[PDB]
């Protein structure tokens, strides 16, 4: 129950439960498959 | 008027509680969000990116050189480097992994340790990396080392080798601050055959080493880092 | 017979071929794109010179020697004088751009050495004076020359200490930024595609640089016996999807 | 969810552990690519590492102090701490600062808690009960000059009145001018040759002002204000390397000269355990 | 439910009262196996002997004390009780300890209540109103060194601020590293020849730290902290023999030498009533 | 603002009361339970196991 | 009696909060509204009317 | 809501920017009547300028 | 939920969301079209 | 009604109403019937 009118006044947000490290761990242009050779 | 009773704890301020508050700026409209590449949602997303370990810690002032593990041509049977696995201290401590682990009290999971070779292309080498699970001493010679988790690495076209320290543990969580009961083992590396340089070439070659966490990893019970402190408030 | 290894990038009226690549990085897995209306604020129609600005400019070459500490360029600064890109830059109030960065360094199978090529969004430098000394404008706008981390401290300039990234963080952790290594034994180029990253939809191109490109030797250069002890490093950069807006009189900037 | 699958001996032409780090990727290698594993489940979600959780607890961001005393003959109230002020920001005390600067741009609503306690360091008959009034003075709005100016009327400016010993709490929406707050800014406010560099130039939302509403009693009373800040509804972009050296200034990246080596030197060899 | 059924005379070949205790069983013999009984009902459920009930009321687990006084010239705040600390545990005061050690492994959430009262043993004009701040410092986290260190910023560490005379209350999930807390541990932290033995080695969750936020008044004020602990959501495994001798140490089973006979000697014969 | 009245007993701490409290460690995930033989639920379960009586108390 | 807990901020007066209050004049009937030309609803309505700028500020 | 619509070159007999202020009106002229604009949205409602808000603290 | 009986005791009103500047910006008797000549 | 998000913050648990002394009172491998001879 929100007792207040504005959105800033609500409690903390709830877990992204998004999670996708590939923008950080695999930003390569041509896709690399694990097990296939790195450099062909 | 509805009858109430107040409980113990009334009026306390707990920095970790999460409740509603009146907005000081009623009706204000925040700036629209635009798109920005790079959004982070979990610290677990970022500790999977690998970063360099200053393994060569033996210097006396911080230098680019403590990131370089040297290799000697023609040595046989001998040991390249050694370290315990207290990820919250020692070599690990300044790495991104080490640096985040320090915001939490407990960790569990597998670690990924990789070595990228930088010697001339016409050289060759075979190294053994060994993980020694808790309970034995840091290995003292390859024979001792080779009886635990190990990978023979053959230096080739493919420049890096990724060793995993699989989670070996009785207790399902360990302390990030070094603790005995909770200790994780040792990591050592030895010549399997030996580094060989081509003609017209000389000196030391170096390995770069990285650390990142496997998708396996768990961190819990947040706390304050020993890695930052201060004596007076800063000003502009 | 496609290898990760050979590549061709054609952009505008200019083409680059590498026969010894190591894939390419696209920052944060996003490719440069123009500014959508839903994200727009300024009401001005923008100008998109296209092929006259989105081509490859090769900056002047550097020389890697055994004593090198590393070099740093800022964008869009490094290009402030390249062809029509630069003119547009001084003539509009606002502009926006992504880039393809191609760093080149070839040697032989007897050399060793490894450079880190990294792009840092919003690289705010530190004054070597400490305290709250600022870093004057000119010092953070070196132009095509870039900053040479093995040059001496100057007054009003930034600190040039490599183990600290010019800001109080350790060299070892730069790997959290989009980056690629050039390891003579593997690699001979590094290519990074940079999407436009800012907290506003379009900004000024002269008062704010939005990325620093940094090339840092990490495993020292080691040449074969009686080889000349140095290699040149060349940086070629191409603006991509550039848009300029708010045209007028032509900015005058310090120094 | 499985944390590890079962995997047995391997003798392949398909080697997942050999890679080329020069590419910039961190290949997703697992224990089961290089040893024989057994199935195990995760039993865990990664809840407490969510950025909302990481930045979502109250941190002390500021400690100031004001006193209640006879202003008779004081030529400069501000200077007598007859009512101090704080040029608002979140990076004076550093614990929270290192946490925020793990990101480049950050967007969130703030929840402030203000604790005020009183001290009576010299002989008093009693402890008086003071009411604090802390009002928000944005940029382009009169700052109070005396502890009882027309400014304190605060007819258009949000102000809260609470008692010393108590706590005040309210929450302010994200007041940034852009889409996010910059954590870093490699720019200037204009192309001036001598203008300041860094983020003190974007970062500005004027200052918060505190005073005691009470007139003076016979003794003097020191009131010390602690402001706590909790981020709620957090959004963070572009991770960066953590802060290694100590901080010297609000808003610049500068570190102190002749600082000490931040990497611990081995007591022994590279070979040491 | 019947507590006793009706049963009459018996002349059988089936004797439920003869058993062999050497087997380790306690055969479930009832009044109706050996006398003639009448029906009666239980009227009772055994509600208040549930382990949740047994361990579920608040028990005092710790009394400490800190003082508010001028720290000017104090070389060791910790030592002046300018802010004490408690290396957390639940077995210093023994009433609750004997109760828990009826079990080998125990798992529960904790609810803490902290009562703080002030004393002014020597001449004061008044009673000041102090705010206590008690923050949780886990293992591998800076401990405060002075009563006003950066540590107290507690930007990532849960802390509660309440007033002396009041009570603070919050609840912490089961923070054990294993599946249960050991009540006992017949092991070491490693195979060392001189390492400590027992459960002080598993049992560790760093210490709780208290301080007064107020600066000093003219008099000195003693604040004494009492921590109460209530187990909620209890789970207990493997019952053991109750503690007979007195306790000597946190975490070891050791009893004092030349202790006294714990079994009451008869005043009379074996035959005595 | 809803009108309330507080009753006698407000603010007291009764060691035997059972109410909700804020968690100090929001979002923390406890270690999984594994199976352990021997769980006790009621003290009534254990007082049915017989134990020896020092009947010969005369020492 | 329903159990409650009061949070930080209890008793504060925030000049910008918006809550209900008891009416001091229970049951009073205000004067009827009549029609008046010119009602303003938003300050945004009025800043669109142009007004003169003292541009020649040099006096 | 659009804050500005897209508008391009103009060569007309219809001039929205010439008016007669003597009339007492403020003619509703927009950026797009005199420069070439691109679409943009308002993203804003004017909530905090309502007179209830202005006099309500 | 109103807890009180009288209307004066309720909280602040809610946004007009009325907005019509023409009584102030265009109170002319004969309608002026933008683009058409001001004075004919 | 839970007012709080985390499970640790809820009140005491509710009676096992489990109760099975046989793991403690009759852990014998071959089942003993009351009335039948203990040792056959
Ligand atoms: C009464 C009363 C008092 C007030 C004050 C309301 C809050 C005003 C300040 C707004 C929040 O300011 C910031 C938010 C973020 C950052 C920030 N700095 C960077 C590292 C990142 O984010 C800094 C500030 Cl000052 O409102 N009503
Ligand atoms: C503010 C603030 C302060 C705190 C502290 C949270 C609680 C931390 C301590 C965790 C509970 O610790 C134990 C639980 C069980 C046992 C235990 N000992 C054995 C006999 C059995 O169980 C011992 C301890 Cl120290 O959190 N927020």
């Amino acid at each position: 129950i929100n007792y207040y009118k504005d959105a800033a006044s609500t409690s903390s947000a709830g877990q992204s439960l998004s999670m996708d490290p590939s923008k950080f761990t695999e930003p390569v242009k041509d896709l690399m498959l694990k097990g296939a050779p790195a450099l062909n | 008027g509805l009858p109430t009773t107040t409980l113990p704890g009334s009026g306390q301020f707990l920095t970790t509680d999460d409740r509603q508050s009146p907005s000081a700026l009623p009706n204000y409209e925040p700036t629209p969000r635009i798109h920005i590449p790079g959004k982070v949602h979990n610290l677990l997303e970022i500790i999977q990116v690998d970063t360099l370990i200053p393994m060569n810690n033996t210097h006396t002032k911080d230098e680019v050189n403590s990131y370089l593990i040297p290799l000697n041509a023609n040595r046989q049977n001998e040991q390249v480097f050694g370290t315990n696995l207290f990820i919250g201290d020692g070599v690990f401590k300044t790495t991104l992994l080490g640096e985040i682990v320090q915001y939490y009290t407990h960790w569990s999971g597998s670690l990924r340790f990789s070595l990228m070779y930088t010697g001339p292309a016409l050289s060759s080498a075979k190294l053994i990396l060994a993980y020694t699970p808790p309970g034995a001493r840091g290995p003292q010679d390859r024979r001792e080392a080779m009886l635990g988790t190990h990978v023979v690495w053959d230096i080739g076209l493919q420049s890096t080798i990724v060793m995993t320290i699989p989670w070996t543990s009785g207790v399902q969580f360990r302390y990030t601050d070094p603790d005995t009961y909770t200790s994780a083992g040792f990591l050592s590396c030895w010549y399997q055959t030996s580094l060989i340089l081509p003609p017209e070439t000389t000196g030391q070659v170096y390995l770069l080493s990285f650390i990142s966490a496997c998708p396996d990893f768990k961190l819990r019970l947040m706390k304050d880092t020993q890695t930052i402190s201060q004596t007076v408030a800063l000003t502009e | 017979g496609y290898s990760d290894r050979v590549q061709q990038i054609t952009l505008g009226n200019s083409t680059i071929t590498t026969q010894e690549a190591a894939n390419a990085v696209v920052c944060y897995a996003e490719w440069p794109e123009y500014l959508p209306d839903v994200d727009a604020s300024d009401v001005n129609k923008t100008s998109k010179p296209d092929t006259s600005v989105c081509r490859f400019y090769t900056l002047d070459s550097k020389t890697w020697t055994t004593g090198s500490k590393g070099w740093c360029w800022k964008l869009p600064d490094a290009l402030k004088d390249m062809g029509v890109f630069g003119q547009n830059m001084f003539f509009h109030s606002l502009g926006r751009s992504g880039y393809t960065v191609h760093v080149q360094c070839n040697a032989t199978k007897f050399h060793s050495g490894c450079l880190l090529v990294v792009v840092i969004p919003e690289h705010q430098l530190a004054s070597h004076e400490g305290g709250n000394v600022s870093v004057k404008y000119t010092f953070t706008h070196p132009g095509e020359r870039g900053i040479d981390l093995s040059s001496a401290n100057e007054v009003g300039g930034p600190v040039k200490d490599v183990l600290y990234n010019m800001n109080g963080t350790l060299l070892g952790n730069l790997l959290i930024f989009p980056h690629q290594f050039i390891n003579l034994r593997t690699n001979n180029t590094a290519t990074i595609v940079i999407p436009y990253i800012n907290s506003v939809p379009i900004d000024s191109m002269t008062r704010h640089n939005n990325v620093s490109l940094m090339v840092i030797p990490i495993a020292p250069l080691t040449v074969p016996t009686g080889a000349t002890p140095s290699l040149p490093i060349t940086v070629t950069i191409a603006p991509m999807c550039t848009e300029f807006s708010g045209i007028r009189s032509k900015s005058i900037v310090p120094q | 969810t499985v944390a590890s699958i079962s995997s047995g001996p391997k003798h392949t032409q398909k080697v997942p552990i050999l890679t080329a780090n020069e590419t910039g990727a961190t290949m997703p290698v697992l224990p089961s690519d290089s040893i024989e594993t057994r199935t195990t489940y995760m039993h865990f979600n990664g809840s407490e590492t969510d950025v909302e959780c990481f930045l979502g607890r109250a941190a002390c961001v500021h400690v100031t102090e004001i006193q209640n005393k006879d202003a008779t003959g004081i030529d400069n109230h501000r200077e007598a701490k007859l009512f101090n002020d704080w040029k608002i920001n979140l990076s004076s005390l550093v614990q929270l600062r290192k946490k925020l600067e793990l990101f480049t741009y950050v967007r969130f609503d703030s929840e402030y808690t203000i604790l005020a306690t009183a001290s009576q360091p010299d002989s008093a008959n009693y402890s008086s009960n003071l009411v604090v009034q802390a009002m928000y003075v944005p940029p382009g709005a009169p700052n109070p000059k005396e502890w009882d100016d027309y400014t304190w009327q605060s007819a258009s400016n949000p102000s809260v009145f609470f008692k010393v010993g108590d706590t005040s709490r309210f929450s302010v929406p994200y007041v940034g001018l852009a889409s996010a707050y910059n954590c870093f800014y490699d720019g200037y406010s204009h192309d001036d040759a001598e203008t300041q560099y860094g983020i003190t130039v974007l970062n500005h939302m004027g200052s918060m002002a505190f005073r005691i509403v009470n007139e003076h009693d016979e003794h003097k009373t020191l009131v010390k204000i602690r402001v706590y800040h909790r981020a709620k509804h957090v959004e963070a972009w572009i991770p960066r390397a953590p802060r290694a050296l100590p901080y010297t200034s609000i808003g610049r990246t500068n570190y102190p000269k002749n600082t000490e080596p931040v990497i611990k030197k081995r007591k022994g060899d590279i070979k040491s355990y």
